[PDB]
């Protein structure tokens, strides 16, 4: 998977968001195992807070958006985060839930990558977890040339392993 | 402590639905909707002021109007009508209820209140609980459920609705379900000792994130796993992650000694969580 | 005649099922099976005996 779909690589600074705290807990477990590198947020990108954040969401990496996040949260993150220079790879996580539904928000995620000016600066990583409500999600990542995995701790292993080869 | 008081919210005859709705973005519209589904035995009683009707069920327009005592509530309302609710609750007379949503500020006098009229409470922020066995799904959960030998307790919603969807995936099912939320009054160590007695169970699976009383916990996982095989996932393993879990205090190896000396045994990382089922 | 009158039946604002019932296969079970998965605005009230309760 990674060989075929993952852009080359331009540095080892890692960012993360998720719409659940659990397993962005264990991407980090794995990723402190295999001794990988978090990025730092700058205090210029705080336009986070401003920008139709809920008040309740702490601004931090990794960036817990809650359980009810919806599909416009994940676009206005999406472009805020790839309008900066402060990182090198970003890691999205979706769990199954009844305001993001999983065909819907990949379908915005990947119009969003499309028409992004600075989108082929950074490499990109997805992982959707669920195997029943999920298929055709991962279909359509499979047509667009985005990477996606089963788990996170997979996606942290794939890549370490690139980070590692360089 | 008692283990009579578990029966209600186990094995309940009826359940009222404070905050049901009929807009369908609503919490109390989908809580109706999984327990209209689940093939209930019981009635299911709507509480609200703003609809006549729910889904086609009469609706009450508040609690003191209810022809008789519910053995279940679900509060379905914002966090600042919590206290006034569960006072008018205990008053009618109910023994049990789930609460969606609190802060952190609250939980002196919500352990004070229920004292008070001797009731129980399952964690704020929680997503419910299901029992095929009994055809009831009261949770905010959207992927369904069957029924099967194995019991799941977790701390956290996402691994359940994740373990949920492996499950339908592979047409394999339960035999109880349960999220704990803060784990304010209800704990760990309760549950297993009702499972350790319950006949449609033969395994249990647990995710834990912390821990309130150690001895209680040591000791029912040492009697349960006479005769049951027990395997428990932990997470936090990290500086970062402890700081992004706020369970900053203890340590890990004491984690695995305590794992060790009851009998049970730790699995790894998510594939092998998977396996184990 | 009466064509006021119709109304209740074409545009009622509440059913009564009598003689709804638990077993799979009776008529009342069926009744209220279709009410239920309707879509209606309004209260629907079983009628009987035999049960405390009927599908919720
Ligand atoms: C653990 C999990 O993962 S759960 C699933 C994930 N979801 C979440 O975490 C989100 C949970 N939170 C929410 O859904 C929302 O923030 C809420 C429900 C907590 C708050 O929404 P609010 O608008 O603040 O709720 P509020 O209490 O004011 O009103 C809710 C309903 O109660 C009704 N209500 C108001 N007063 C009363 C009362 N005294 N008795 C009964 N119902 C009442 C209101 O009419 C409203 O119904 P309506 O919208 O049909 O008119």
């Amino acid at each position: 998977e990674t060989l075929s779909h993952m852009r080359p690589l331009r540095g080892d600074r890692l960012m993360i968001i998720s719409n659940g705290a659990a397993p962005a807990a264990l991407a980090l477990d794995a990723l402190w195992s295999r001794n990988g590198k978090l990025a730092t947020l700058s205090e210029e990108t705080c336009q986070k807070l401003r920008d139709a954040l809920p008040e309740h969401v702490a601004i931090s990496n990794p960036l817990d958006l809650r359980d009810d996040a919806s599909s416009e949260h994940y676009i206005k993150t999406l472009d805020i985060l790839l309008h900066s220079q402060d990182f090198d790879a970003l890691m999205v996580i979706h769990s199954p839930s009844a305001a993001a539904p999983a065909t819907e928000s990949a379908q915005v995620l990947i119009e969003a990558v499309k028409h992004h000016p600075r989108s082929k600066y950074v490499s990109l990583l997805t992982n959707w977890c669920g195997e029943h409500s999920s298929q055709e999600a991962r279909r359509l990542f499979s047509e667009a040339g985005l990477p996606t995995y089963r788990t996170p701790e997979g996606t942290i292993t794939a890549f370490m392993h690139m980070v590692e080869y360089r | 402590m008692s283990q009579r008081g578990l029966e209600a919210l186990l094995r309940p005859k009826s359940i009222a639905v404070i905050g049901a709705s009929m807009k369908p973005n609503r919490a109390g519209y989908l809580m109706m909707r999984n327990l209209l589904a689940g093939g209930f035995n019981g009635p299911v009683l709507p509480v609200t002021p703003a609809w006549k009707a729910v889904l086609g069920v009469l609706a009450w327009p508040d609690i003191a109007s209810l022809p008789f005592t519910p053995d279940l509530a679900v509060l379905c309302t914002n966090a600042s009508r919590n206290l006034a609710l569960l006072e008018e609750l205990g008053e009618k007379g109910c023994k049990t209820c789930i609460i969606l949503s609190a802060p952190a500020s609250q939980h002196e006098d919500l352990r004070a209140c229920a004292l008070r009229h001797n009731m129980r409470l399952l964690g704020p922020n929680s997503l419910g609980l299901l029992a095929p066995w009994q055809g009831l799904n009261a949770s905010f959960s959207p992927v369904p459920i069957k029924r099967g030998k194995l019991a799941f307790i977790s701390q956290s919603a996402a691994v359940s609705n994740t373990i949920l969807d492996w499950a339908q995936q592979r047409k394999m099912g339960f035999s109880y379900f349960i999220a704990l939320g803060d784990s304010l009054d209800i704990d760990v160590d309760e549950l297993l000792d009702y499972l350790a007695r319950d006949s449609k169970t033969s395994a249990i699976l647990l995710y834990l994130e912390q821990l309130s009383d150690a001895r209680r916990f040591v000791s029912a996982a040492r009697s349960a796993s006479r005769n049951k095989p027990i395997l428990v996932i932990k997470s936090g393993r990290s500086p970062a992650a402890q700081r992004l879990l706020n369970t900053t205090a203890g340590m890990d190896p004491a984690w695995d000694a305590a794992i060790q000396r009851a009998g049970l045994l730790r699995v790894q990382d998510t594939h092998e969580l998977f396996s184990a089922v």
